[PDB]
RNA sequence: CUAUAUUCUUUG
């Protein structure tokens, strides 16, 4: 590893306090779980009704919460 | 040495021009060509190179059928006949539109619906297989010895209860050569990855499930 | 000091991303042919074109070569495939070119005299031949820099 | 509990990829001794991701 | 054949698991398919450019 | 809440005061002889460019949390 | 028949011989002869030979290098590639647009329409021919808000301009300001906001 | 050379089109041509360089 | 020897270059200049020899201001 | 000038088996002309032309669907290329998308342009190789 | 003067010339707005061949023959959609060509142009107007029998 | 009124293709249908032939050495070719410099060739130049011929390999072809190899043009004018893009209104700033319409009395200019009838943003004395095509032009810089379609800031009024 | 490794 040269002095990944890092929400699984009925289309979907809902482990949510990503959903 | 030659003017879709000519006292690009210093550019450096786009996978969240692996469950002399391919994937979308269609048959995106039922009614199928809590099918990909992160992977069939072994059976014609194990709670199937469960969950889709 | 050696079987289809053969700094041993290139400083020979690498020799010193490339591979293959094919039927002669043991008397029955217009030494006036030639169009080249014979 | 994960790998290292295959990249070091007189090619060489030898890789 | 590539290439290690590159039953020039004129204007003639040689042979 | 409150200035603030709360002095001209003397030398050592009656600093932190973005789709 | 030099000696040269060393005579040259080339000596028309024959400077794998020589030189050099990326790939999605469009018969709009793109991906015999739409369906205005005119809904706010559905904003941010990073450089590079800065405590 | 993979790009390379590659004799002893003369040709410095290379041409 | 070539135009951008003999000797008392390739311009710059080590962009390297004949 | 007229006058080869889409009569008479000929033409010439308005105004007027020429599929190809970031191309994973493992010495195996996938490819051997086929048609490296 | 010289064929049948296309070597290039009306065809050839009898000893006859068989070959006509072709006669297909550049109307109505006079016999204004070895004729002309 | 910053309605539509594409459609649509007239080079265009010998002058460009990257110079007089020149350069994507010819030495050309390094330069043997005798203007006819021989003597000294040299001269390397444009009206043409090919097919398998337009984006610049009021010292040609051009065009084209075939006219020498070279032209093009120039030049009497007479037998419903030049007219517009005019309509002037404030009752002087129904008043910066605001001679208001963002604001931000006081000196940003950030200088092509809120810095300091009123001022020294 | 090099390039 003395080799390898350092690059940018935090390193690649690097977190730091304040970096934005959202855990991924799959518009699959969102859809899912509209479509076989945890979820109300009704109402305003918040993080909150994902969580009670239980589409999302606790274990997922940190701060910033979380980015929508379209995964295989075209319409 | 004086720099000169006919290569300065632009030639179109054939050259005429006479080829004695061409470069005078400057290297050709034939004379870099083949004097390069460097070696062997990458095989990812040809940009002409027509490149494969993979289909839309097939997740846990998402159910993309495809018409042909569902073609190699059609081959096999299975029992139990399978629904039809049209019939697992969901209404269409500017006939579901508006309001008239009905509940339990709703438009999916994503693609998903309540199970149909048997192919074949005065017929009776062996086992039963249970969804998730989420409605997700049972088989899930695992690795022999993920401590170690083997590429070796196997497949665990769950919530099946009724006759396993006549399910075995089924299974057997679907992957004729990888290795089998039934147990009380499940059903084993060594050396089939994500593929697998692909096939897996169309045949168990089909089968009206 | 390294060994340093053929990265391909001779006679073998080769990809542009091997390196052939790697030689040593002593003229080369092996030196660029048809669809090969060679680097100017290292002397690593590579493949442009996706093909069959073949070795030929010199007819003058067998022991300076090329390595040459044959673009198209069916070719080759279908070749040396009905070739093995009547080798076992008696059926093939073994006047050809690609025996190496009757290479020089082939050389030898085409061009008889190969050897002594190899020999020969055109005088000054014939290697230089007067410009005005290339001027009022007789001859449509002038190239006084190649009075060597490679083949 | 991550006492052995270690800043020096997390300065020079990025690890990449799909489960079950995960190489670990760094860049290489040629570069701040001698740059001049050499060549345009073998110097940017440097510039990179490259991964690591598998020997390296399983040790850390 | 000495040296240590050309034996991982020999049995066939990690990175030239698949070895050789370029292997017969590639051809970069006619992509296995047939050269010929089936196109002829009338019907009738269909085979007329038949065994136009590809190479001496 | 940005297209409404937050875009526009102070009604009272000019140019060099536009960013403060509230205009820090009534008038815009830089207030201390020396302020002023060390604007003139800022506007002819960057040559003379429209925003230069502001002063910013030569140096940077180089910290994550005031950079924004290079380039992108808008 | 043969000369002893090969050629035709030019007149000039052989009056000035005759007379030692005096050219008085002719000194206006005919120009020289033709060389005549047979067309159909030249080989068939070649597709690549016409793809190539401009060459152009995207074939490169450095990058996109016509994208750069049409590109603005004032941005620092690691932000100004990634421009050039948003650029070729916007490109990219034009074309893509152009192409489904001329699928489906239908007259073009970009960014894209979806019932085209998507129920064009439903048909693998449709890559076969393509048709021009009638020259009534030619329109100028090849964004859909222009050309669908107006549909009943709207989600985002009234009173925003920005979310306008006509309103137009620029394809892609320039920034004149410089890069703050290269792998040469040894303290190189952004600090979270709490880590010691450079050549701190120094 | 870099490709569009490495961690830096460079802008676009000089256009081939202009200030050539002259061929030049190598200046190295060893592989300078056998019979190549140093090149005395005792001369009035012309400093234009158009003029001055028209005396390397013969196209009387 | 190593010196530097830096552009005659001030992009700051330099190219490390190694005198010659001739120019290793002492026998003339003026920098070497170099017609090369400017990346950060993408044009053809002059350049002009300097010391490696030091700042590439100095205060001296501001030019006067110049009116250009063009326009109004 | 007809419909029918022209789909035939499209697909035109010389002697024809059967034909179809047109009025008997015509089908007899040509039957008729092509009896007569030899597959053999005693003189060819042949001209080049190039597309005008007047193409057009000829489909137009009879109500058709004038044709289009078909985008380039190598241009396709390089904006396809220039248009991905470039850590699409970098690499991945321990190993290449063929299944072979890169080690990182050697500086041809440094760029990717498949994403690896490693939990792919154990079924097709079992099964025909029309599965292998991606989106575009191409087949799709499987780790093997 | 060798390998410096502009491209010259002695038969444009083919119009080389407007696709194999050479830079004007010359630096300073006359362009007006005034030649976009001009039409470029190709130079009238000495001895018209479209008047010469195809006899099987004739020397004119024999060459123009195996040249129209060579560009026949090069554009891929002959060996592929055309097999064999036994060359006798001699054929001209002629076209009543204005030597209009773009589709034309009428000043005083807007109508389309009116048919023109077939073609009685074959003049030199009459030559590129036919149907030669691959030549190019503008669409606008090809618009009648 | 309160802040200063200024809209205009969004609800018009914005042209974001190339312009080759708005060429074929509208060579598509209408083909027979005219587009532009000019009696003196006796050119009678449709659709058809400004599409067809567009993109033929393009592979002419194409074969005589241009590609997509690099620069064109012209000094080109008020020509039709200036523009068909501006399609071409448009279709492969090179950026075409035109300069104001009515000052011009050798000096200034040096200095031109030494910016914009260009490939092609397209100038004249004799062009005509105002000057002044016994206090009164006349046209002399400069050789132009002269001034290229001046910058490269190289192109006398004539040895027989040296049309094919390399470099043409060691001076400016970059330099290959010199087109030269002038009216030979004898009825051989030039000989093919001192002529380039515009005509017939150029290809067999495909047009290479739309190849490679694929590669081509709407914001690509192809344009550059010189600017007479620099906002910097720095900022010397201001750039502009397929999208900038098209739709200002557009824009000046709904805003008016403008039918099929209905004649709009243009005073000459404009083609050098964005009238003669973005608006009007464009304009034509994208409403279908027809663009008439009047007399080669302006400033002479007689060729403005010329000019007149031949403004009434085109048949111009309405016609486009500067004030400066409109005085001309107007001096000699009262030795004519008062029904000559009856065709015009209206009339229209742009003005810059530093002349400040066209006089009202200049206006009414103008529409009593054509018997003009109305005069439109354009004004903006150089980077806006010379519109912002507009106002008629029946509305005083200052309305913006569709699609237009302006603002003032403080010099401590960048893309959050807050807006000001409304009466406050501050920095000046634009926004819209036809706006540009680029602009072209020794160095190259250059630009400066174009934010997240999508605004553009114009590098200018103004003043807004309450009342919608834009007035432009120097960088503040104190 | 630490300093000096802060645009794509550069020192010990």
């Amino acid at each position: 590893f003395m080799l390898a040269p350092r690059v940018s002095a935090g390193g690649p990944r690097n977190r730091y306090e304040g970096k934005l890092v959202f855990s991924p929400l799959r518009l699959s699984k969102l859809l899912w779980a509209i479509d076989t009925g945890r979820i109300n289309p009704n109402e305003v979907i918040t993080l909150y009704h994902l969580r009670q809902a239980n589409v999302v482990g606790e274990r997922e949510i940190v701060w910033p919460g979380f980015v929508l990503i379209s995964n295989g959903v075209r319409r | 040495v004086w720099l000169g030659g006919t290569a300065a003017n632009t030639s179109l879709g054939r050259d005429v021009m006479p080829s004695t000519g061409k470069y005078i006292n400057i290297v050709s690009p034939t004379d870099v060509a083949a004097n390069i210093s460097a070696g062997a550019m990458p095989p990812e450096a040809n940009v002409a190179a027509a490149l494969p786009v993979p289909r839309i996978q097939y997740s846990k969240w998402n159910r993309a059928l495809r018409s042909d692996v569902y073609d190699e469950l059609l081959k096999l002399p299975l029992r139990y006949k399978l629904h039809d391919f049209a019939k697992l994937c969901p209404p269409q979308r500017c006939q579901e539109e508006p309001e008239a269609v009905g509940v339990v048959g709703r438009d999916s995106a994503v693609g998903y619906l309540p199970p149909l039922g048997p192919a074949d009614p005065l017929d009776t199928i062996p086992f039963f297989v249970h969804r998730s809590s989420n409605g997700v099918l049972p088989g899930k990909v695992f690795s022999m010895h993920p401590r170690n992160l083997m590429p070796a992977f196997y497949l665990r069939i769950q919530q099946v209860e009724g006759d396993m072994f006549r399910f075995e059976e089924e299974l057997l014609k679907i992957f004729p050569t990888k290795k089998i194990f039934v147990r009380s709670h499940s059903i084993y199937v060594y050396n089939v990855a994500l593929d697998g469960r692909m096939v897996l969950h169309h045949w168990l889709l089909g089968l009206g499930f | 000091r390294k060994a340093k050696l053929f990265h391909v079987v001779p006679g073998t289809p080769v990809t542009p991303f091997e390196k052939l053969k790697e030689q040593r700094r002593r003229l080369p041993e092996y030196r660029p042919g048809n669809n090969v290139r060679m680097d100017p400083n290292t002397y690593t020979l590579y493949a442009t074109k996706k093909g069959v690498m073949t070795i030929r020799e010199s007819r003058i010193n067998p022991k300076y070569k090329w390595l040459d490339v044959e673009p198209d591979i069916q070719k080759v293959y279908r070749s040396r495939e009905l070739r093995r094919a009547l080798q076992e039927r008696e059926m093939a002669s073994m006047a050809v070119g690609e025996n190496s043991n009757y290479r020089v008397e082939l050389d030898l029955l085409l061009e008889p005299d190969w050897r002594e217009r190899v020999m020969h030494v055109p005088k000054a006036t014939e290697r230089f031949k007067d410009p005005n030639l290339f001027t009022r169009g007789v001859v449509n080249e002038l190239s006084p820099l190649d009075r060597y014979s490679y083949t | 509990l991550a006492q052995h994960r270690m800043q020096v790998w997390q300065l020079r290292f990025k690890e990449m990829g799909p489960p079950f295959s995960r190489v670990w990249v760094a860049l290489g070091g040629k570069m701040r001794r001698r740059r001049v007189g050499r060549q345009v090619d073998v110097k940017d060489m440097r510039y990179y991701w490259r991964p690591i030898e598998p020997q390296y890789q399983r040790l850390y | 054949r000495t040296g240590v590539e050309w034996y991982h290439r020999l049995r066939r290690r990690g990175a030239y698991r698949h070895w050789p590159w370029a292997r017969w039953n590639d051809d970069p020039v006619r992509q296995h398919q047939e050269l010929s004129c089936r196109r002829t204007f009338s019907a009738a003639v269909t085979g007329a450019n038949e065994g136009v040689p590809l190479w001496n042979y | 809440w940005y297209e409404d409150s937050s875009k526009y200035a102070h009604p009272a603030a000019g140019r060099r005061y536009s960013h403060y709360l509230k205009p820090p002095t009534e008038r815009d001209f830089p207030a201390t002889v020396e302020e002023y003397e060390m604007v003139k030398h800022h506007q002819k050592w960057h040559l003379n460019q429209p925003g230069t009656g502001t002063l910013l600093p030569w140096h940077s932190y180089n910290t994550a949390d005031l950079v924004k973005r290079a380039a992108g789709r808008l | 028949n043969r000369s002893l030099l090969g050629y035709p000696l030019r007149r000039a040269a052989a009056m000035e011989m005759l007379y030692g060393g005096i050219c008085i005579q002719h000194l206006a040259q005919p120009p020289f002869p033709l060389r005549k080339i047979q067309s159909e000596s030249l080989p068939p028309p070649s597709l690549q030979g016409e793809r190539d024959d401009l060459e152009l400077e995207v074939k490169d794998s450095t990058g996109n290098v016509m994208g750069y020589r049409l590109f603005p030189v004032n941005i620092g050099i690691r932000a100004r590639t990634e421009s050039v990326r948003v650029r070729s790939e916007d490109c990219y999605k034009r074309f893509l647009a152009q192409k489904h469009c001329a699928a489906a018969g239908v007259p073009l709009q970009f960014p894209a329409p979806s019932s085209i793109t998507n129920s064009n991906c439903l048909a693998t015999p449709r890559a076969a021919s393509h048709f021009h739409p009638p020259s009534s369906s030619l329109s100028l205005f090849t964004r859909p808000a222009d050309s669908q005119g107006g549909d009943v809904g709207r989600t985002t706010p009234a009173d925003v301009a920005a979310y306008h559905p006509r309103a137009w904003r620029p394809y892609q941010m320039l920034k004149p300001m410089p890069h703050n990073w290269g792998p040469a450089v040894r303290s190189s590079g952004v600090r979270g906001p709490h880590m010691q800065l450079l050549q701190e405590r120094i | 050379v870099l490709h569009k993979w490495a961690v830096v790009s460079r802008s676009a390379p000089p256009p081939r089109g202009l200030r050539p590659i002259a061929r030049t004799i190598p200046t190295h002893p060893r592989l300078r041509p056998v019979d190549y003369k140093i090149p005395y040709v005792l001369r009035t410095f012309i400093k234009d360089r158009h003029t001055s290379e028209v005396q390397h041409l013969e196209n009387r | 020897n190593m010196v530097a070539l830096r552009s005659e135009a001030n992009t700051g951008h330099m190219e490390g270059y190694l005198k010659t003999e001739t120019e290793r000797l002492d026998a003339t008392g003026r920098k070497v200049q170099k017609v090369l390739w400017d990346p950060v311009l993408q044009r053809h710059c002059l350049f002009k020899e300097t010391k490696i080590k030091g700042p590439f962009m100095t205060k001296s390297a501001i030019a006067k201001k110049v009116d250009f004949p063009i326009g109004g | 000038d007809s419909k029918a007229s022209f789909a035939a006058r499209a697909n035109f080869r010389l002697h024809a088996q059967h034909r179809d889409g047109i009025p008997s009569s015509s089908v007899e008479m040509l039957s008729r002309i092509e009896q007569v000929l030899p597959p053999d033409p005693s003189a060819v010439t042949f001209f080049q032309t190039k597309w005008d308005i007047q193409v057009q105004e000829f489909y137009e007027s009879r109500g058709m669907l004038e044709p289009a020429a078909p985008l380039d599929e190598e241009i396709e190809a390089i904006l396809a290329y220039h248009a991905r970031k470039p850590s699409e191309l970098r690499v991945r994973a321990r190993h290449r998308p063929d299944g072979s493992t890169n080690v990182g010495d050697d500086p041809n195996f440094w760029a990717q342009a498949e994403p690896t996938r490693m939990m792919d490819g154990s079924m097709l051997s079992l099964w025909s190789r029309r599965t292998t086929l991606g989106a575009n048609g191409v087949p799709i490296t499987y780790r093997r | 003067d060798t390998m410096f010289q502009y491209p010259v064929y002695e038969n444009e049948l083919d119009t080389p010339h407007l696709f194999n296309i050479t830079e004007p070597p010359d630096f300073f290039v006359y362009w007006n707005v005034s030649d976009f009306e001009r039409t470029s065809y190709p130079p009238l050839p000495e001895e018209d061949h479209r008047l010469l009898l195809p006899l099987s000893g004739s020397a004119p006859w024999k060459q123009h023959r195996k040249r129209s068989l060579k560009y026949l070959r090069k554009h891929e006509i002959l060996p592929n959609y055309l097999p064999h072709v036994r060359q006798d006669v001699n054929l001209s297909v002629v076209f009543p060509g204005v030597y209009a550049t773009r589709a034309r109307l009428c000043e005083e109505t807007g109508e389309p142009l009116p048919p023109p006079p077939p073609v009685s016999r074959m003049t030199h204004r009459n030559f590129w107007m036919t149907a030669h070895c691959g030549n190019y004729i503008e669409l606008a002309d090809l618009q009648h029998p | 009124k309160d802040y200063s910053v200024a809209s205009g309605s969004v609800d018009t539509p914005v042209l974001d293709q190339l312009v080759g594409y708005y060429v074929n459609i509208q060579s598509r649509k209408m083909y027979y249908k005219d587009f532009l007239r000019i009696e003196h080079q006796a050119v009678r265009w449709a659709f058809a032939d400004i599409r067809k010998n567009s993109e033929a002058l393009a592979h002419g460009l194409l074969q005589t050495g241009l590609r997509p990257g690099q620069r064109v110079l012209a000094i080109q007089p008020c020509n039709c070719e200036t523009f068909v020149l501006q399609l071409a350069c448009a279709k492969i994507g090179a950026l075409l410099a035109v300069v104001p010819h009515h000052n011009i030495s050798a000096d200034k050309l040096r200095f031109y060739l030494n910016e914009f390094q260009p490939h092609h330069l397209i100038a004249r043997e004799w062009i005509v130049v105002p000057e002044v005798k016994q206090g009164v203007l006349v046209e002399r006819n400069m050789h132009f011929w002269d001034m290229i021989y001046n910058v490269i003597p190289e192109l006398g000294l004539s040895y027989p390999g040296q049309r094919f040299q390399w470099v043409h001269s060691q001076e400016f390397f970059f330099l290959k072809k010199v087109v030269i444009t002038d009216h030979n009206m004898n009825l051989l043409g030039v000989t093919p190899m001192r002529k380039m090919l515009v005509w017939g097919p150029f290809s067999y398998y495909e047009q290479r043009l739309r190849r490679l337009s694929a590669l081509l984006h709407p914001d690509d610049p192809i344009l550059a004018l010189e600017d007479p009021h620099p906002a910097l010292e720095d900022k010397l040609h201001i750039t502009y893009s397929h999208r900038n051009c098209i739709n200002a065009g557009f824009l000046f084209g709904n805003l008016m209104g403008l039918k099929a075939e209905s004649r709009f006219g243009v005073m000459p020498n404009h083609h050098v700033d964005p009238v003669g070279a973005i608006v009007a032209p464009y304009a034509a093009l994208t409403t279908g319409a027809v663009l008439v120039h009047i007399h080669s030049d302006m400033f002479t009497d007689d060729h403005a009395i010329n000019g007149i007479e031949k403004l009434c037998v085109e048949e111009v419903v309405g016609m486009l200019g500067k004030k400066s030049d409109f005085d001309l007219l107007l001096r000699h517009a009262g030795n004519f009838d008062a029904d000559q005019y009856e065709h015009l309509k209206w009339v229209v002037l742009f003005e810059d943003a530093s002349e400040p404030t066209v006089g009202d009752e200049y206006l009414q002087k103008l529409a009593k004395e054509l018997g003009l129904e109305d005069v439109f008043v354009f004004r903006g910066p150089l980077e806006s095509a010379y519109m912002v605001m507009w106002r008629s001679l029946k509305r005083a208001r200052w309305e913006m032009v569709p699609h237009v963002e302006a603002k003032v604001v403080g010099d401590r931000g960048t893309a959050d810089a807050r807006i000001l006081a409304a009466n406050t000196r501050g920095n000046l940003k634009l926004k819209g379609p036809h706006i540009s950030a680029g602009y072209y200088n020794n160095a190259g092509l250059l630009t400066e800031l174009v934010d997240e809120r999508g605004f553009c810095s114009t590098s200018r300091e103004a003043v807004m009024d309450e009342r919608g009123q834009l007035t432009l001022h120097g960088t503040q020294l104190y």
